[PDB]
């Protein structure tokens, strides 16, 4: 298993639903290689369990500016890709 | 459990212990292994490095310690982030009851002091952490980050200074809300006074039981007028503006 | 500064 | 002005909407230099004019997979810059 440390750059959220998200985007990155596939994985994921609806974006390049539902958002690192996931909707 | 005792709970005092201890261990490299002397020979180097090793095990052993209070840290991040969205979705300029609101309101201003101080140790806490990644620590998955922390932190007092305020400056409605109180208060304060001179039963004609039924039921009403009377005075102490 | 140093000052005996 | 012309991948919205997306677009990347800020910059824009709670994602190349309410999603590029604004919430 390749140890790809995950550093979480902003998010509200509980704990255990951003290890979830970093356990998540990990699976994804570990099974798809297209960005946008691998955020269609993970947000498929986090509607199938946290109910819809979601919104995540994956690249290596990308600055964001979000509103989102309040305990419902972040932002986190794999490696040297960019994870965003915020709920509005 | 010597050098934590001494030290105590310090944060600065412990970054100030860390950098001396770095610095020490900048200061102790070497590369030389014997140190000669005449014609005297003397193992240098496996002492040397040997402390070294042992500089190396305390120094991260000390770092250890301080991802406990650290987690104390985001409990308190915790503790205000969920509270105060509740908290600002509870109180509005309606709601006569605003001797709670007004009691939330000194509540909040209290805490004003409190925030400050949390601030500063989010700085101090952010010195730290930085100190923690140069120091090549290992984030635990349940650790909770920096950055998601501080964000949502921000965005907890950017939307408190942006309520709170506004409900704050709305409040001529509710001193004048206090002021009728009050002056019902005093009205029902002399109708009150004009009922015990009518009622002085201080006669010994009537009868013990009956008067003394009836001193209690003014009593009680009495009491009431008394709990009225200073539940107003607090609100209006407490509200403060008026 | 010290501090380290200082705590190292106390050894217990001789 | 920058005849970096308005190349459009997803669109799912109107044509004025279209349009207006296109100069504040225009706008907002020739007025700042940070994505992240650019991005905030179009949000803030497509919040007061077509209501919250719209999204803007600003980069060069990523992977979008978000739900959009209907006529409120557009995908494009600028020059080589990519833009994503969709609205939900």
């Amino acid at each position: 298993m390749c140890d790809r440390k995950a550093v979480i750059k902003n998010a509200d959220m509980s704990e255990e639903m951003q290890q979830d998200s970093v356990e998540c985007a990990t699976q994804a990155l570990e099974k798809y290689n297209i960005e946008k596939d691998i955020a269609a994985h993970i947000k498929k994921e986090f509607d199938k369990k946290y109910n819809p609806t979601w919104h995540c974006i994956v690249g290596r390049n990308f600055g964001s500016y979000v509103t989102h539902e309040t305990k419902h958002f972040i932002y986190f690192y794999l490696g040297q890709v960019a994870i965003l996931l915020f709920k509005s909707g | 459990e010597n050098i934590y005792n001494r030290l105590g709970e310090d944060l600065n005092k412990w970054q100030a212990l860390l950098v001396q201890i770095r610095k020490a261990r900048g200061t102790f490299d070497n590369a030389e292994t014997k140190k000669e002397f005449g014609p005297v020979v003397i193992d240098y180097g496996k002492v040397q490095s040997k402390v070294n090793l042992k500089y190396d095990s305390w120094h991260k052993e000390v770092l250890s310690k301080f991802g406990q209070m650290l987690g104390s840290n985001m409990t308190e991040f915790h503790s205000q982030i969920s509270k105060s969205r509740q908290e600002l979705e509870q109180h509005s300029v309606d709601t006569a009851s605003t001797s709670d609101a007004v009691t939330f309101i000194t509540y909040v201003q209290s805490l004003k002091r409190k925030i400050k101080q949390f601030e500063k140790q989010v700085e101090l806490y952010r010195n730290g952490q930085r100190l923690l990644e140069k120091q090549r620590f290992q984030f635990p998955p349940s650790w909770l980050y920096i950055d998601n922390i501080e964000g949502e932190w921000g965005a907890f007092n950017d939307i408190m200074r942006r309520k709170d305020s506004a409900i704050q400056q709305q409040v001529a409605n509710l001193q004048m809300k206090i002021v009728q109180e009050d002056r019902a208060v005093e009205s029902r304060t002399t109708d009150l006074l004009t009922d015990w001179e009518k009622t002085k039963p201080v006669t010994g004609n009537l009868r013990p039981e009956e008067a003394l039924q009836a001193l209690t039921i003014y009593e009680g009403k009495f009491g009431r007028l008394k709990d009225d009377r200073e539940k107003c005075a607090k609100a209006k102490e407490a509200l403060e503006l008026t | 500064s010290s501090i380290l140093s200082e705590v190292s000052t106390r050894a217990r005996s001789k």
